[PDB]
Order: C-alpha cells, then sequence, then structure tokens
C-alpha cells in the first residue's frame, strides 16, 4: 500500500551487522552503516520481540512526509523488516555536544535550532506528534 | 581556466588505452560487487573471435582466441546456488560458447543457432532466463539452470521475424521494478513479451508520419531504453524516436544534429551508435562522431555535449566497481590519422570510466561560476564607488 | 604455380603498394588489374578477404570518381570479392553510395552500367535488405534512366534482363514499391508509372503528399501520367481536390481528363457535371468529353506491359526456385455568372445540335445568349431556375424543337 520506489532490492544491499558498524541505538531497533546501490546508507533493523506495527509507525512519517529537516528514507524491506535511510555526515548532536564542543559557533547553534523548529512545525502541521526530541 | 571550467575534468575517473590495433565490439563487467572488479571484452580485429580479460585495479590485459568467428555479444550469468559464475559468448558463425568466470578450463559449446547471435541479454523474471537473439529475427529462450550441461537446446525458440529482419535490440524495464515486460526489437519492429512468452505488442516503425526523416527512420533498430516511454535509435540515424507505450505513436523526435550544430560550427554523420539511460536524471546518447550527448530526461533540455576525447563511441553501459557504483563505462575508437589519410588501421580503443553523477555537476559547477562572476562584479563596483 | 605465387605473399604486396600510395593513378590502374587477375585464382578469396582488400577498393573508387578505367575495374571487382561479412547485419551504406554514384555519373557507358548491375545483383543475392539502402540513396534515377534508355537505344536482351531482375529483387517489399512509385510520379516519367501500377503500388498512399493525383497535377505533369493514376484506384475526394487545383492552374487537358472520370456516363451517354463548384465553363474543358468516334484507341506504350511481365516472371521464378452522341449535359450547382464561352464556335458547336436536354438551374446566370440558343437545334428539355434573371429573353422560343421549358 506504499509507493513502489521504497522496496528493497536485496541484491544491491551490502549490509554487515556487527558492533563495529553500529551507529547508534533507537526506540525499538539498532542502526548500522551499510551500502545500498553503491552509496553509504544506514540500515535500521528492529528487534526479535517486535511487529509490523512498529515498522508502519516508522513508515507513516518516513514515507508520506518530505522536508529538508526530516531524514529521508531510501528503501523499506519486509522479509527482514529493516529500514534504509540517509547517512548523516557529521553524526548525531550528542557527539558534538560531548566530544566536539568547539565548532558550536552561535551561528551553527541558531541554524540547528531553526532547522529543528522547522521540522517540528511541519510535523505538527501534518497531524503528527513526535514525542521524543 | 576554461579547461578547468568543465565537468568532463571532474567526473572522468579513469582512462585505459588498450593494446595497439585492437577492435573490441562488446564488453561486459565482472560485477559481483565483491569478487573482482574487471571487464570482459570481445575482440573483432580478426575474423577469429578472441576473449580478453581486463583487470581494472592493475590494468592487466590478457587475450585468448577461442572462437572461430568474431564474438558479437557477451553476457554474465551468476547462479547463487554453489556460488556459480559463468560467461556466455555469441559468435558470428552461430555457436554459443560457455566458459566459467573463475575456472579457465570449462569450455563447452551449446546448440549452433541458424545464423549469427546478435544478443545474449540475461535477466530474472524468480526464474532466470538467458535470452538468445539470433540474427534471423529468432529469440531462442534458454534456461539458466541448463547452462551446466555440455550442449543443450533452447527451452522455447520464439520467432519474431524472418531472416531479412535481424533481432538485435534486447532490453528490460527498470521503472517500478516491472521485471515482466522486456521490450525488444526485431528488424524495424518493436516486440514485447512476458513470462507467458506471448507477444503483447508488435509495433511497426519503418513508416514515418512526417515522411521527411524517413531516410533515417527506415533502418534496423539498434538500442531501446524505457523509463516512461520508448526510445528508439537506428543505424546511421541522427534522430532518436520517443514513442508512447500506450498510444503506440511517435510522441517526439529529437535531432542530435540540431544539438551538435552549436559545437560543429565553432553531410553530418552524427549517428547514434549507442544509447544508455540513467535511472531518473538524464539520458546519455553516444554518437558515432565521438560526441556524448547528456540530455535532460525531464522534457527536452540538453545538459552538455562532450567531445575531443574520442573519434567514435561504440559501447556505453553502466557498471559497479569495487563497492563504488555509478560508473558509466564508455568505450571509444581513437583513430589517429598518423598512419595515413586513407583510414589506415591505427585505432586505439580507449575504455574510459565516467561517473554518472556527471549530469549533476554540470549545473553545480555552472552555478558556482555564476556566483563567483557576480561576486567579482560586486567587488569591482565597490572599487569604483 | 598459382599456389606458389600466392604463398609468395603477392596479395599483401600489391594491396600495400596500391593502398599506401593513393596518388599516381597509373599504379592504381595496374593494381586493380592485378587484383582482377588474382581473384579468379583457386585460393584467392580467403586471403583477399583477410587482408581487407575491399576497403582499399572502396577508397580507390572514392578518390577517383571521374576516371573511367578505375570505375569499370572497381565495379567489376566489388561483386567478385563481396562476402557476407562485408554486408553483415544489413550494414552496407558506403557500398550503395559508391555504386549509385558511379552508375549515375556514367549513365551512357554500357560497360560500366553492365558491371555495376552485375555487382548489384551479386550483392542482392547475399542479403535482400541491401535493396532498401539502394532505394534510400537514389538508385531510382539510375534504374529509371537505364530502363528508358535501353528500350529507346540499342536493344540488349541480356542487359534488359539483368535490369529487370535487379528491379524485381528491389521491389519485393510493398513499402519500397510505394517509395519508387511516389518518386517516379514526382518526375515526368509516365513510361514506367504504368509498369509500377501493374506491379502494385496503390495510388492512394497519402503521407503528407495528400492526393497523388493532386500533387502530380501541381507540378505541371503530362496528361498520360494523370491518366494512369485516374484509370487505377483513386478515391473520388482526391480526384475532386485535384480538379479544384487544376481549376486554379488552368490547363485544358488535365481538366478534361479529370472530368472524364468525375462526371461522364458513357453507358447512358450522359454528363453529370453537378455539384463540382467550378466558377466558369469553357469549351476546351469539356471538349474531349464528347465521344468523337473518329479518334480511336492507340496502344504503342507496350514497353510498360512487357517490363511488368518480365519483372513478374522473375519474381515468380525466384519464388518457385527457393452515332452515340452523349445527350444529357448538366451544369446545375456550378457557380456560373455567365455561359458566354459556349456561345463562341469551337469543337462544342460540332456536337450541340443533338443535346436533347440541358440543366442550368441553381446558378447565377443572366440573359441566356442568342447564339447558343440558336445553335442547339434539338434541345427538348431546358430547365434553368434559381438564377438571377430579370426579363424573359423571348428568343428562347425561336429554337427548332423545345419542350418543358422551366
Ligand atoms: N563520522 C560519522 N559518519 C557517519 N555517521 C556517523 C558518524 N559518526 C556518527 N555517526 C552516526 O551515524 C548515524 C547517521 O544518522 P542516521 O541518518 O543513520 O540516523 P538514525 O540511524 O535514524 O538515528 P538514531 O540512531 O538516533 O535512530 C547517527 O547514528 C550518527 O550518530
Amino acid at each position: 500500500d506504499l509507493p513502489r520506489n521504497i522496496m528493497l532490492n536485496n541484491d544491491e544491499l551490502e549490509f554487515e551487522q556487527a558492533p563495529e558498524f553500529l551507529l547508534g541505538d533507537g526506540s525499538f531497533g539498532s542502526v548500522y552503516r551499510a551500502a545500498y546501490e553503491g552509496e553509504e546508507v544506514a540500515v535500521k533493523i528492529f528487534n526479535k520481540h517486535t511487529s509490523l506495527r512498529l515498522l508502519r509507525q516508522e513508515l507513516v512519517v518516513l514515507c508520506h512526509l518530505h522536508h529538508p529537516s526530516l531524514i529521508s528514507l531510501l528503501a523499506a524491506g519486509i522479509r527482514p523488516r529493516m529500514l534504509v535511510m540517509e547517512l548523516a555526515s557529521k553524526g548525531s548532536l550528542d557527539r558534538l555536544l560531548q566530544q566536539d564542543k568547539a565548532s558550536l559557533t552561535r551561528t551553527l547553534q541558531h541554524r540547528i535550532a531553526l532547522h529543528v523548529a522547522d521540522g517540528l512545525r511541519y510535523l505538527h502541521s501534518a497531524m503528527i506528534i513526535y514525542r521524543d526530541l | 581556466f576554461d579547461i578547468l571550467n568543465s565537468a568532463e575534468l571532474v567526473c572522468l575517473t579513469r582512462r585505459i588505452l588498450l593494446p595497439k590495433n585492437v577492435i573490441v565490439e562488446c564488453m561486459v563487467a565482472t560485477h559481483h560487487n565483491s569478487r573482482n572488479a574487471s571487464i570482459w571484452l570481445g575482440c573483432g580485429h580478426t575474423d577469429r573471435g578472441q576473449l580478453s580479460f581486463l583487470d581494472l585495479n592493475t590494468e592487466g590485459y590478457t587475450s585468448e582466441e577461442v572462437a572461430d568467428s568474431r564474438i558479437l555479444c557477451l553476457a554474465l550469468v551468476h547462479l547463487p546456488v554453489e556460488k556459480e559464475s559463468w560467461i556466455v559468448s555469441g559468435t558470428q558463425s552461430g555457436t554459443l560458447l560457455v566458459i566459467n568466470t573463475e575456472d579457465g578450463k570449462k569450455r563447452h559449446t551449446l546448440e549452433k543457432m541458424t545464423d549469427s547471435v546478435t544478443c545474449l541479454y540475461c535477466n530474472s523474471f524468480q526464474k532466470n532466463f538467458l535470452l538468445v537473439g539470433t540474427a534471423d529475427g529468432k529469440l531462442a529462450i534458454f534456461e539458466d539452470k541448463t547452462v551446466k550441461l555440455k550442449g543443450a537446446a533452447p527451452l522455447k525458440i520464439l520467432n519474431i521475424g524472418n531472416v531479412s529482419t535481424p533481432l538485435m535490440c534486447l532490453s528490460e524495464s527498470t521503472n517500478s521494478t516491472e521485471r515482466n515486460v522486456m521490450w525488444g526489437g526485431c528488424g524495424t519492429k518493436i516486440f514485447s513479451f512476458s513470462n507467458d512468452f506471448t507477444i503483447q505488442k508488435l509495433i511497426e516503425t519503418r513508416t514515418s508520419q512526417l515522411f521527411s526523416y524517413a531516410a533515417f527512420s527506415d533502418s534496423n533498430i539498434i538500442t531501446v531504453v524505457v523509463d516512461t516511454a520508448l526510445y528508439i535509435a537506428k543505424q546511421n540515424s541522427p534522430v532518436v524516436e520517443v514513442w508512447d507505450k500506450k498510444t503506440e505513436k511517435l510522441c517526439g523526435l529529437i535531432d542530435c544534429v540540431h544539438f551538435l550544430r552549436e559545437v560543429t560550427v565553432k553531410s553530418y554523420s552524427g549517428r547514434v551508435k549507442t544509447l544508455c539511460l540513467q535511472k531518473n536524471t538524464a539520458l546519455w546518447i553516444g554518437t558515432g562522431g565521438g560526441h556524448i550527448l547528456l540530455l535532460d530526461l525531464s522534457t527536452r533540455r540538453l545538459i552538455r555535449v562532450i567531445y575531443n576525447f574520442c573519434n567514435s563511441v561504440r559501447v556505453m553501459m553502466t557498471a559497479q566497481l569495487g563497492s563504488l557504483k555509478n560508473v558509466m563505462l564508455v568505450l571509444g575508437y581513437n583513430r589517429k590519422n598518423t598512419e595515413g589519410t586513407q583510414k589506415q588501421k591505427e585505432i586505439q580503443s580507449c575504455l574510459t570510466v565516467w561517473d554518472i553523477n556527471l549530469p549533476h555537476e554540470v549545473q553545480n559547477l555552472e552555478k558556482h561560476i555564476e556566483v563567483r562572476k557576480e561576486l567579482a562584479e560586486k567587488m569591482r563596483r565597490t572599487s569604483v564607488e | 604455380v598459382k599456389k606458389q605465387c600466392f604463398k609468395n605473399d603477392i596479395h599483401k604486396l600489391v594491396l600495400a603498394a596500391l593502398n599506401r600510395f593513393i596518388g599516381n593513378p597509373g599504379i592504381q590502374k595496374c593494381g586493380l588489374k592485378v587484383i582482377s587477375s588474382i581473384v579468379h585464382f583457386p585460393d584467392a578469396l580467403e586471403m583477399l578477404s583477410l587482408e581487407g582488400a575491399m576497403d582499399s577498393v572502396l577508397h580507390t573508387l572514392q578518390m577517383y570518381p571521374d576516371d573511367q578505367e578505375i570505375q569499370c575495374l572497381g565495379l567489376s571487382l566489388i561483386g567478385y570479392l563481396i562476402t557476407k561479412k562485408n554486408v553483415f547485419i544489413g550494414t552496407g551504406h558506403l557500398l550503395a553510395k559508391i555504386l549509385v554514384s558511379s552508375l549515375y555519373r556514367f549513365k551512357d557507358v554500357a560497360e560500366i552500367q553492365t558491371k555495376g548491375f552485375q555487382t548489384i545483383l551479386a550483392i542482392l543475392k547475399l542479403s535482400a535488405s541491401f535493396s532498401k539502402l539502394l532505394v534510400h540513396h537514389s538508385f531510382d534515377l539510375v534504374i529509371f534512366h537505364q530502363m528508358s534508355s535501353n528500350i529507346m537505344e540499342q536493344k540488349d536482351q541480356q542487359f534488359l534482363n539483368l535490369c529487370c531482375k535487379c528491379f524485381a529483387k528491389v521491389a519485393m517489399d510493398d513499402y519500397l514499391k510505394n517509395v519508387m512509385l511516389e518518386r517516379a510520379c514526382d518526375q515526368n516519367n509516365s513510361i514506367m508509372v504504368e509498369c509500377l501500377l501493374l506491379l502494385g503500388a496503390d495510388a492512394n498512399q497519402a503521407k503528407e503528399g495528400s492526393s497523388l493525383i493532386c500533387q502530380v497535377c501541381e507540378k505541371e505533369s503530362s496528361p498520360k501520367l494523370v491518366e494512369l493514376l485516374l484509370n487505377s484506384g483513386s478515391r473520388e475526394q482526391d480526384v475532386r481536390k485535384a480538379l479544384t487545383i487544376s481549376i486554379g492552374k488552368g490547363d485544358s487537358q488535365i481538366i478534361s481528363l479529370l472530368l472524364r472520370r468525375l462526371a461522364l456516363d458513357v453507358a447512358n451517354n450522359s454528363i453529370c457535371l453537378g455539384g463540382f463548384c467550378i466558377g466558369k465553363v469553357e469549351p476546351s474543358w469539356l471538349g474531349p468529353l464528347f465521344p468523337d468516334k473518329t479518334s480511336n484507341l492507340r496502344k504503342q506504350t507496350n514497353i510498360a506491359s512487357t517490363l511488368a511481365r518480365m519483372v513478374i516472371r522473375y519474381q515468380m521464378k525466384s519464388a518457385v526456385e527457393e452515332r452515340e452522341y452523349i445527350t444529357s449535359l448538366d451544369l446545375s450547382a456550378n457557380e456560373l455568372r455567365d455561359i458566354d464561352a459556349l456561345s463562341q464556335k469551337c469543337c462544342i458547336s460540332v456536337h450541340l445540335e443533338h443535346l436533347e436536354k440541358l440543366e442550368l438551374h441553381q446558378n447565377a446566370l443572366t440573359s441566356f445568349p442568342q447564339q447558343l440558343c440558336e445553335t442547339l437545334k434539338s434541345l427538348t428539355h431546358l430547365d434553368l431556375h434559381s438564377n438571377k434573371f430579370t426579363s424573359f429573353p423571348s428568343y428562347l422560343l425561336k429554337m427548332s424543337c423545345i419542350a418543358n421549358l422551366d
């Protein structure tokens, strides 16, 4: 029931589940660096005690809403129940706050706050709450 | 600055010159994405087919004469069971050799077709089929699982046309993963088929409604690529036809000579010797004059014309090398006139490697230049006042 | 001795000598002669093909268009060393270009044409697709001129048979026949259009050319060419459009020939020139429409019939091997502000004393002429209403035998 441009092609997915490739944890899954169609992507795989409802909860925002302040989904599989989304070049904000608290010029802080606010305003104008910021 | 002000300089990753005086007609890429990035080439400089192996990371060329007649086309078959890999050849005589990608002593021929084998396109519908297109308008469907046998027969020998009409235009559809209909071409007619192997459409193309470009519209079809419509190129045809897959009529007719006229002024044999279509960005036309036409796939726009690197483009195809995809392998014939003006055989076949991001960088770079220009003007104005 | 000479690498040496040195045409003549002597050796073909002599011959023909001996030797040679590889997958455009150019430039030289047509037949024996290329690169001019000239000039049965065989193998496809018919109709070549119609090539092939009759009428064609199209299948609407065009460019013979089909019923000796809204009437236009039994049918153009029969024979061989005065003159819907042209004496006045009825209703006539009504001596049914008359002529009753005046 989803656009046909988001279906995985397992022949073009170079994915290696290992702690060395871990990027971060999530609400109900873990994300690993991988390659999809010859590009660096991030694959989120869910847990053993999960269901399709969590995947569709991801997809109700990741498949119908497009915005420069929201992460982009490239593919969404069913057989292993994973998501394939973009890869952030500079990582999460937690690493910047903890490890690299020297590039946080006030212009960068203002841009980050403005982009997060724009994403929130789009989400809230699209009948959707986020609840985890 | 003008040489550095080009996207051809940023997105031309590698350029390989083959040994002296070799005429390679077809190429395929050994692409398991993890096994070995390399190229297989079918030479045609002699009337005795040679298969040559090009190791890309070492630029190592190793040729081998195995076919009585020149190899016309090549295909790579990968059977996931037992991690089997093979390559199948199509010779002008009609034979069909099969040699292992890894093993070198696994030669075993197959059924000798009636005439020359002009296509060997392989794809999976699920079940994998190795489609054999004989030069007599005959698509001899063959079974991938049967390639192990030393000599076999086609599963279903389809007939599309007579001997006068050649079948040399196999293709598939990459839109919405519609791996059901594989639009081909026999003679001057476009045929379609499915896993039922029933011709859903057989459309005649030799007639031109305008009847003016019919000189270039009454030639055998050479290549077809389909994203949302049909793109048709013919022998010695400076025109490309954009046909509708529903109304079965010519929607558009793009003139390659019209786009080349801006660069030639500064009998036009601007043929279309190959044609490749990038996913959703642009259309890559390969001309017989050494030019490469990047057209905007959106409606009509010409992104760029690339020349002064080859004398004639022969084979253009998309590969993936060393977990770095997005490389448009382009093979050209650089024929220097040093030997003589009578077109004496001094031909360097150059296998250059591009980056199919190239349609993007053009706009990127030009925007850059515009911005800098503006800045310059602003600074000069601030200098005057 | 021949095998020993071949093993001495004679072919490589002579090809290198005549290829590396493109100047000094004498060495070119010598090299072509030597190759011609070489080809009929027992083993010549394979080594000659491997060395690539064919490209050398084609280049030699390209650089020497005007010389006669080079052209003759090359055209004789090309058919001798032609192989399936040289025309592989239907590609042979330089071949067709050079052959047609050579044949066209030297049209009167019998030997050059004979060698060229033998070479062309030899090539067609290999791949039938080549004919398409020939049609594309204006082989029509050479074919048509040769078939006309051979009949007009000295008769050579072998040469005519060769030309007809080549034409038959060219005209296998219906589309090719249509293309040749259209191109022959473009030129004033009525001698052969009859033959092409006999072969096939339906005359209702509208692809921006609209109506063939109309387009041939525009380019000041001969009457016999229009006659062939009219006799064969032609839609009525196209004929009427051609009639309007020929009214625009006034020509007596074409207009008469068109009206001979549009409005004439010889079975009921009646003219039905009704709704064909011609703005005027002239004696010359409907002159030949009268029977004129003194003129009789003449069949002197038997050339087209013989050529068509020979072509059909070759095609099937290949297939199996492998008083009565016309008295109802009607001009009713015609916009006719005047009919004064019929008043003046002409060929019409020879046959008007028998008209026996005339229809002129629904026009714009005024004051029916005195001379015309004094000419018709048997008009027994004259109706003319919905015109712009203003007074009864009163001399219409001076005619010999008139009834049913309306
Ligand atoms: N140098 C780096 N290059 C790439 N990714 C990095 C780098 N350093 C850290 N990362 C991690 O890679 C991921 C890139 O963001 P991504 O689009 O994958 O988000 P995500 O997986 O949806 O996020 P989350 O883990 O919060 O659910 C982040 O988890 C980030 O912490």
